[PDB]
């Protein structure tokens, strides 16, 4: 019965600020420690901060020390984040988790108790602008299977989804993760796997949001006539 | 700066072991992670199991260096596993190990795009070729510009692993100028792989 | 204030004594009581000992194997922890009340007052 819930995550500008709630339940909370751990897209855990209401221990990892704040209200269960002068790389999924109370008194070369519950997580994007994708068709080549797809370039910030004819086409689809263009805007292709025969008759639309700019997009892709 | 995950292919039934890279430290605890889920304690203390955790998971203090083995290799054991230790105030999660699943060679299916008539309209035009359905991972794309290699104006992506056939697919992306597009007409990319007993090329020329 | 001792890493099978000395006067303690806790599960009693009387009560994994004492000179309590196994792997704390409890609300974490930090235990092969 024991949970931890993760808020207050969103957009936010450098020189802005964001403060990002903990949620637990299902413990006497002055007897335990939490924990904001991160995750940047296509990357590892990073541990960020602590603390033990209760003793008012805290901690910093050396990345954030100075930017951002921990503190809690043990009247209401919760442990908070307070980010100031956000950078770009503070862009992730950030956790709260749970560990003892006295867990830098128990370290040694024996014992780690380690962090047992985790929130399901928060996002946080930063931008320092925002732009709407352009879309451009992959058109089929004439060639049994033919690939075809749409490009979604140039947009800021993450992320963007793609479906295909409103989602009735799923079999066989890949929408690769976006990389960050040397122009500092995202791209990425969504492409799919269809019969031959089936292109002068099945209409292929792509079907592109981007909530962070309030768009979406949906785009034809068929031959190109020669 | 946190880093990508290194990888490890594996098949069902095999016995796995990771070394965690070691930093005066603390006992490891090591995490299980599978995307868009929160991470999960799998051992503490080094060689702790965690309530609930099968036995097919345990630990081991070698001395300085920590090891995770998982002794039978379940479906649901494909997933990424973080070491995790204390120094002072401050923890350190170190890279994730992906584990990933082996499965038998396939050669990818490549198809090049040309830009669309409506992006060389914005000034750049962007040159696509898919690698699909492929296994391993590894893999080469070189592009040519009527037979010039060319080198820095191209991104890759990957797919993760496919829930279903275990393959990957990658995208290779050339970025030209709208002139240096219409100043060539051949443009190729070229694909290595382990299933290619020779490379595969694709082309098309400018306006056909 | 209360502090633990005698924390350290076993091979199953084998004993530790924990000690967990008391500041101050401890004659209006009711119970003196070791309880531990393990990740993701709740601090469980382990031994109490009555102090007026010297009456302990154990929990049920523990009968026969564990042994709570005291020596009130040296304002000590120890527990005795023989044939150790994988589930006793915890860190364990020492806790007193001298408001009253009921003999068998004598095991509940929040039946309690005052804590050390505890002392870690692992037992591992
Ligand atoms: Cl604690």
């Amino acid at each position: 019965e024991v949970q931890l819930v993760e808020s207050g995550g969103g957009l936010v500008q450098p020189g802005g600020s964001l403060r990002l709630s903990c949620a637990a339940s299902g413990f006497n909370f002055s007897y335990y420690s939490i924990h904001w751990v991160r995750q940047a897209p296509g990357k590892g855990l990073e541990w960020v901060a602590y603390i033990s209401s209760s003793s008012s221990y805290t901690s910093y990892a050396d990345s954030v020390k100075g930017r951002f704040t921990i503190s809690a209200d043990t009247s209401k269960n919760t442990a908070y984040l307070q980010m100031n002068s956000l950078r770009a790389e503070d862009t992730a999924v950030y956790y709260c988790a749970r560990g003892y109370q006295y867990w830098q008194y128990h370290a040694s070369w024996y014992w780690n108790g380690g962090l047992d519950y985790w929130g399901q997580g928060t996002l946080v994007t930063v931008f320092n602008q925002i732009k709407g994708p352009s879309v451009f068709p992959l058109a089929p080549s004439s060639k049994g299977t033919a690939a075809l797809g749409c490009l979604v370039k140039d947009y800021f910030p993450e992320p963007v989804t793609v479906s295909w004819n409103s989602g009735a086409l799923t079999s066989g689809v890949h929408t690769f993760p976006a990389v960050l263009q040397s122009s500092g805007l995202y791209s990425l292709s969504s492409v799919v796997t269809v019969p031959s025969s089936s292109l002068g008759t099945q209409t292929y639309i792509c079907n592109v949001n981007h909530k962070p700019s309030n768009t979406k997009v949906d785009k034809k892709v068929e031959p190109k006539s020669c | 700066m946190t880093q990508s995950p290194s990888s490890l292919s594996a098949s069902v039934g095999d016995r796995v072991t990771i070394t965690c890279r070691a930093s005066v430290s603390s006992a490891v605890a090591w995490y299980q992670q599978k995307p868009g889920k929160a991470p999960k304690l799998l051992i503490y203390s080094a060689s702790s199991l965690y309530s609930g955790v099968p036995s097919r998971f345990s630990g081991s203090r070698s001395g300085t260096d920590f090891t995770l083995t998982i002794s039978s290799l379940q479906p649901e054991d494909f997933a990424t596993y973080y070491c995790q230790q204390s120094s002072s105030s401050l923890i350190t999660f170190g890279q994730g190990t992906k584990v990933e699943i082996k499965r038998t060679v396939a050669a990818p299916s490549v198809f090049i795009f040309p830009p669309s008539d409506s992006q060389l309209k914005s000034g750049t035009a962007s040159v696509v070729c898919l690698l699909n359905n492929f296994y391993p991972r590894e893999a080469k794309v070189q592009w040519k510009v009527d037979n010039a290699l060319q080198s820095g104006n191209s991104q890759e992506s990957v797919t993760e692993q496919d829930s279903k056939d275990s393959t990957y697919s990658l995208s290779s992306t050339l970025t030209l100028s709208k002139a240096d597009y219409e100043k060539h007409k051949v443009y190729a990319c070229e694909v290595t792989h382990q299933g290619l007993s020779s490379p595969v090329t694709k082309s098309f020329n400018r306006g056909e | 204030q209360l502090v633990e001792s005698g924390g350290g890493l076993v091979q199953p099978g084998g004993s530790l004594r924990l000690s967990c000395a008391a500041s101050g006067s401890t004659d209006s303690i009711e119970y003196m009581t070791w309880f531990r806790q393990a990740p993701g599960k709740e601090r469980e009693g382990v031994a109490a000992l009555y102090t007026h009387t010297g009456n302990t009560y154990y929990a049920d994994s523990v009968k026969g194997r564990f042994i709570i004492s005291r020596d009130k000179a040296k304002n000590m309590v120890y527990l005795q922890m023989n044939s150790l196994e994988p589930e006793d792997t915890a860190v364990y704390y020492c806790g007193a009340t001298r408001k009253y409890v009921p003999v068998r609300f004598a095991l509940d974490q929040s039946s309690y007052d005052y804590w050390g930090k505890g002392t870690p235990v692992t037992v591992s092969s």
